[PDB]
RNA sequence: CGAUGCGGCGGCGUUAUUCCCAUGACCCGCCGGGCAGCUUCCGGGAAACCAAAGUCUUUGGGUUCCGGGGGGAGUAUGGUUGC
RNA sequence: UUGCUGCAGUUAAAAAGCUCGUAGUUGGAUCUCUAGCGUUUACUUUGAAAAAAUUAGAGUGUUCAAAGCAGGCCGCCUGGAUACCGCAGCUAGGAAUAAUGGAAUAGGACCGCGGUUCUAUUUUGUUGGUUUUCGGAACUGAGGCCAUGAUUAAGAGGGACGGCCG
């Protein structure tokens, strides 16, 4: 039963504020938590340096090697796996370059098959992979 | 059942139903005179009544008190009074 | 003496009570003239001031206090302090969102001047606005109406 | 229902329509106002000399035959109690079974009957209090 | 225990209404419940009522036509302005065409279309149609 | 709709206290408050079912506590109670 | 899928093991004006106050439009409107609805009547001393009248008593 009475304002009020905390977006968002585990920290894109390239396996259903690359970041400088996208995008790739990396697309969670990675390349040495893919650039040497 | 006149029900119906659902009100007790054997002074009792009641006349008990009803004694003949 | 309470003199400004009287009127009575001002916005002046022999620079009637701005009310809640009291003002904010009320108070410190004699907490009393004359008082007491 | 108990009780007196005094009534308001102060004098209770005054002498109601109550009568003379019929009768129950607790340590429903006795007293004096019957110092010991 | 009176008044006829019958009780009767079933019977929608009179609070017997689709009461007594009573009658009402929101005004209890001939808002007690 | 438990109310007839009443035990109804049960297209509900879990988009009787996908977890830390 | 409008809590996530209890919220009928008032609010309707820009919106062929505040007629006739502006504070009507109280050991209302103290600053053509009334107060010693003053007793609740019951 809810309190309907013309002075419960401050009830009413009162319950509503304090039960926002239950709903897992808004404790998510306004707790200043979630921003500071964020690799990134609230920025779209990123920009990382290269480790070492790395093939990750996809789930149990379909059987395949995803092509990744361990980067770390210039803002906070720690580690994390971007998924390069496109069919044969990490030949262009190369160990200790500057890298471009953006979510993946489903708010900082994980892919249908590829388990444990939040995030994929989309420039490598400041060129577009985009670009590189169709060719409409070359790797600057 | 989708007829009855909640105005005008009959008078049976009427003093079966519980006092207080009545359509308007009134109480099922009511006051009566007692006529004691050894005595010719007249006194009133109520119906539903919770104190021996004596008759000062000859000293003698008249009614006795009950869960109910006040349960007169043998002899002492009661009368409803209007 | 009976008003002489503190380390320096009592006594009204404006009056003078020191003038040169012959013997038929000094050893005939005593009395110093007393002083009192009408405030303006319908407020009879109380008796006890106009005859009493209290001394206080902070009364409306009988002080250097002009009454201006807002006219309020309030009920008394603590009178322990010295010839100034803690009154409460209740009232109903309207929520919006609701559509509903939430009840909320303030309490203020006002003068209350020492003709104001009798004077029980739980009855409701109307205050005048007037300059600030501690650091928390800036609300004179006009008159009271008993509960 | 019932302020300290789940029972849901319907029973009480259904006074007539009626407030004319019966015609068979010899007794006038004086003689019965006289019987009330000659009943009160033997040191009763409103609640007993209105059941002895219906019981014996057959007045139905004294308010309707006089036009005032017990408690106002015996008020406007000063033959009134200091303490309320009520409040009384909760308190002398109230030492009743605290006499009882004081030798039975083990009487737990005495200790939980004794709380929802010692409730009525404080909800009664409150309400005694706010019509000022009592004065406003008045505890319970 | 019983609060708003008008509330348990409204209930009881609209259950009644719903099961079908010709005749319905309602106890206990004030000033409030009179002036609202007025309202309904001047539109036409229950028709003539007797108040049993007892000496300590009235109980009303109403005749029922069946015309009557819903009766509702609102708690608490919203505060309703001029401009505020489209969007009332938006919200309410089951249609334009017809029902009425009762309203106690400084005028008295009235529909919503003689509280806007009349020009002046008040208390939202309850609607019907 | 028929039972049942406590109290009250009215009424043929069986029985015990020898008999008359008057109390018990039965019997047939009524009234109020409880433990429940059977039936029903009142009406709800995702249904199982519920005379309440009904009177809910024809949505407002009053009020308290309380849930917000599944795990992590009634875990970690802090406070407080306890030998 | 944060539910005031408008959500859930038998089994899908969910009613505290149970009762008392202060704050909080909610609360049964009933009562048709003499320059000061009337018992005070909340509520509702009106009035003045409230920066432009913005937003709604009147007028206007920027070549159309977003715009702009211009422009139009053969020296002239124009425009640069209007509305909204929570709440609270001011102002005047209404009195249904919801709070509050007006007289209960009658120092209660309304009427004429006895005295104590003080004072108004007219008055005995003006001027100095006594005593006054009128104008205006608190205190009282009585009196007449009020149709003299308490609504009902909730299928609300406390308490009393009666015979049981477990």
């Amino acid at each position: 039963g809810k309190c309907r009475g013309l002075r419960t304002a401050r009830k009413l009020r009162s319950h509503r504020r304090d039960q926002k905390w239950h709903d897992k977006q808004y404790k998510k968002a306004h707790l200043g938590t979630a921003l500071k585990a964020n690799p990134f920290g609230g920025a779209s894109h990123a920009k990382g340096i290269v480790l070492e390239k790395v093939g990750v396996e996809a789930k149990q259903p379909n059987s395949a090697i995803r092509k990744c690359v361990r980067v770390q970041l210039i803002k906070n400088g720690k580690k994390i796996t971007a998924f390069v996208p496109n069919d044969g995008c990490l030949n262009f790739i190369e160990e200790n370059d500057e890298v471009l990396v953006a979510g993946f697309g489903r708010k900082g969670h994980a892919v249908g098959d590829i388990p444990g990675v939040r995030f994929k390349v989309v420039k490598v040495a400041n060129v577009s992979l985009l670009a590189l893919y169709k060719g409409k650039k070359e790797r600057p040497r | 059942p989708l007829a009855k006149d909640l105005l005008h029900p009959s008078p049976e119906e009427e003093k079966r139903k519980h006092k207080k659902k009545r359509l308007v009100q009134s109480p099922n007790s009511y006051f009566m005179d007692v006529k004691c054997p050894g005595c010719y002074k007249i006194t009133t009792v109520f119906s539903h009544a919770q104190t021996v009641v004596l008759c000062v006349g000859c000293s003698t008990v008249l009614c006795q008190p009950t869960g109910g009803k006040a349960r007169l004694t043998e002899g002492c003949s009661f009368r409803r009074k209007q | 003496a009976d008003i002489q309470t503190e380390r320096a003199y009592q006594k009204q400004p404006t009056i003078f009570q020191n003038k040169k009287r012959v013997l038929l009127g000094e050893t005939g009575k005593e009395k110093l003239p007393r002083y009192y001002k009408n405030i303006g916005l319908g407020f009879k002046t109380p008796k006890e001031a106009i005859e009493g022999t209290y001394i206080d620079k902070k009364c409306p009637f009988t002080g250097n206090v002009s009454i201006r701005g807002r006219i309020l009310s309030g009920v008394v809640t603590k009178m322990k302090m010295q010839r100034t009291i803690v009154i409460r003002r209740d009232y109903l904010h309207y929520i919006r969102k609701y559509n509903r009320f939430e009840k909320r108070h303030k309490n203020m410190s006002v003068h209350l001047s020492p003709c104001f004699r009798d004077v029980q907490i739980g009855d409701i009393v109307t205050v005048g606005e007037c300059r600030p004359l501690s650091k928390t008082v800036r609300f004179n007491v006009l008159k009271v109406t008993k509960a | 229902g019932r302020m300290h108990a789940p029972g849901k009780g319907l029973s009480q007196s259904a006074l007539p329509y009626r407030r004319s005094v019966p015609t068979w009534l010899k007794l006038t308001s004086d003689d019965v106002k006289e019987q009330i102060y000659k009943l009160a004098k033997k040191g009763l209770t409103p609640s007993q000399i209105g059941v002895i005054l219906r019981d014996s002498h057959g007045v139905a109601q004294v308010r309707f035959v006089t036009g005032n109550k017990i408690l106002r009568i015996l008020k406007s003379k000063g033959l009134a109690p200091d303490l309320p019929e009520d409040l009384y009768h909760l308190i002398k129950k109230a030492v009743a079974v605290r006499k009882h607790l004081e030798r039975n340590r083990k009487d737990k429903d005495a200790k939980f009957r004794l709380i929802l006795i010692e409730s009525r007293i404080h909800r009664l004096a409150r309400y005694y209090k706010t019509k000022r019957v009592l004065p406003p110092n008045w505890k319970y010991e | 225990v019983r609060m708003n009176v008008l509330a348990d008044a409204l209930k009881s006829i609209n259950n009644a209404e719903k099961r079908g019958k010709r005749q319905v009780l309602i106890r206990p009767c004030s000033k409030v419940i009179v002036r609202f079933l007025t309202v309904m019977m001047k539109h036409g929608y229950i028709g003539e009522f007797e108040i049993i009179d007892d000496h300590r609070a009235g109980k009303i017997v109403v005749n029922l036509t069946g015309r009557l689709n819903k009766c509702g009461v609102i708690s608490p007594r919203f505060d309703v302005q001029l401009k505020d009573l489209e969007k009332w009658q938006n919200n309410l009402l089951p249609s334009r065409q017809f029902g009425f929101i009762v309203l106690t005004t400084s005028a008295g209890i009235m529909d919503h279309e003689e509280a806007r001939r009349k020009h002046t808002g008040g208390k939202i007690l309850g609607f019907f149609f």
